[PDB]
């Protein structure tokens, strides 16, 4: 694309300069580039591609809300058209990252830190189209997000300790997918509390910075057993 | 809603 | 432009939507179809105009300073590009915005109100286009500033009580302008305060509602105040 | 940073 003519790492460091300026889209847009020139990403740099379309999308995702809960009350045609025009940018945002994740991300990770942190993206990505999905391929929506997170949780539990932040962080988005998108809150909850009991029985092993990367997501998993319970 | 994982992981 | 299909009171409508959203690009996008639509605007669609294009321009100047920070640090070749990628798209948004005010925007307005307002605005979008400005022309651009700002005060003295917060806003940005861009830091604390002061003594006259729109200015020329004496 | 005007005015 337009990054094509820019070198590998200028593209990294544009993404780094511009996380510091907030600049999420342009973010996103070198990540892309830095993705399409066929290497692999480093764990910093899969980072860097999460960031900034995690950004990117919590706009449109905050957007989107906000105008459906303002069409809900209403029920002329511009909310709808408003909504579906938010709702077309972000299914757009989230279809180019599982294109990146497919094409070729995924196949080439081997490793277990890449091929979940990947897999358990997948996931969340789909379960960002499965928050606006109403149609016939809704169900399938769903079912994708599911795939995609069986198989980082399975690697990740063969291959991962259970502090793992990648692990947590992964288990904890499987347990909102399952509470806010399958309708399965006794899965949800029995899933954060598995999970967090694993993690806290394992902190022992930690050096004292691991072990507060590991807290932080178990900080949430906890939060969100308060809020469903 | 929910608490989802932050972006970033180690 | 891509607004042209779209009925001026739809474009209203969504761009009132897309600032509930906080979607200001959108906004500004939706505000510019509505003024090439050739009517002239009422108040509230010049405040929205106003509002979209102050937030969008906003995050452009917040990330540039970002940059030109890291740039001067500094002193490759990618912190410079990407600053500068930054600055082009700035001047972009203070071009198009100076365009409308002079297609035809300006000419039309022919109530104090109106016109002050479009004057203050050309001044604003100059003075933003000064803040990065380094070339043979930073002389001119700060002189169409202080230009614009001159006539709007001109008009403002003459129709437009001391409490109008038009004439405070306008007031406040010209001494902001004498501060931050002229390099005339007594010229704007001595506009600051009798701004400041001749506004106390017309408070007398306002409504509940308009004294606090009135006083909500007024804060802010005493807050400068404080920060440049 | 000094302050500037609100965008929207009455
Ligand atoms: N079987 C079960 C018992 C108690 C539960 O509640 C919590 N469990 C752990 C934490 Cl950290 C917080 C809460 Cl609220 C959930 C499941
Ligand atoms: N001649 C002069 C005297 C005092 C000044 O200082 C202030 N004047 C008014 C306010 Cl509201 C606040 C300050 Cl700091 C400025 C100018
Ligand atoms: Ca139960
Ligand atoms: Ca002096
Ligand atoms: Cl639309
Ligand atoms: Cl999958
Ligand atoms: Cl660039
Ligand atoms: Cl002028
Ligand atoms: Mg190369
Ligand atoms: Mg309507
Ligand atoms: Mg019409
Ligand atoms: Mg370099």
């Amino acid at each position: 694309g337009a990054m094509g003519s820019m070198e590998r790492a200028s593209l990294i460091q544009k993404a780094k300069l511009a996380e510091q300026a907030e600049r999420y889209e342009d973010m996103a847009a070198f990540m892309k580039g830095a993705v399409e020139k066929g290497e692999e990403l480093s764990c910093e740099e899969r980072n860097l591609l999460s960031v900034a379309y995690k950004n990117v999308v919590g706009g449109q995702r905050a957007a989107w809300r906000v105008l459906s809960s303002i069409e809900q009350k209403s029920n002329g045609p511009e909310v709808r058209e408003y909504r579906e025009k938010v709702e077309t940018e972000l299914q757009g945002v989230c279809d180019t990252v599982l294109g990146l994740l497919d094409s070729h991300l995924i196949k080439e990770a081997g490793d277990a830190e890449s091929r979940v942190f990947y897999l358990k993206m997948k996931g969340d990505y789909y379960r960002y189209l499965a928050e606006v999905a109403t149609g016939d391929d809704k169900k399938r929506i769903i079912d994708s997000a599911r795939s995609a997170y069986q198989e980082a949780m399975d690697i990740s539990k063969k291959e991962m300790p259970p502090t793992n932040p990648i692990r947590l962080g992964l288990a904890l988005n499987f347990s909102v997918f399952h509470y806010e998108i399958a309708n399965s809150p006794e899965e949800a909850i029995s899933l954060a509390k598995t999970t967090f009991d694993e993690a806290m029985a394992d902190l022992h092993t930690l050096s004292e910075d691991s072990y507060k990367d590991s807290t932080l997501i178990m900080q949430l998993l906890r939060d969100n057993l308060t809020l469903w319970t | 809603r929910s608490h989802s994982s932050p972006a970033s992981l180690q």
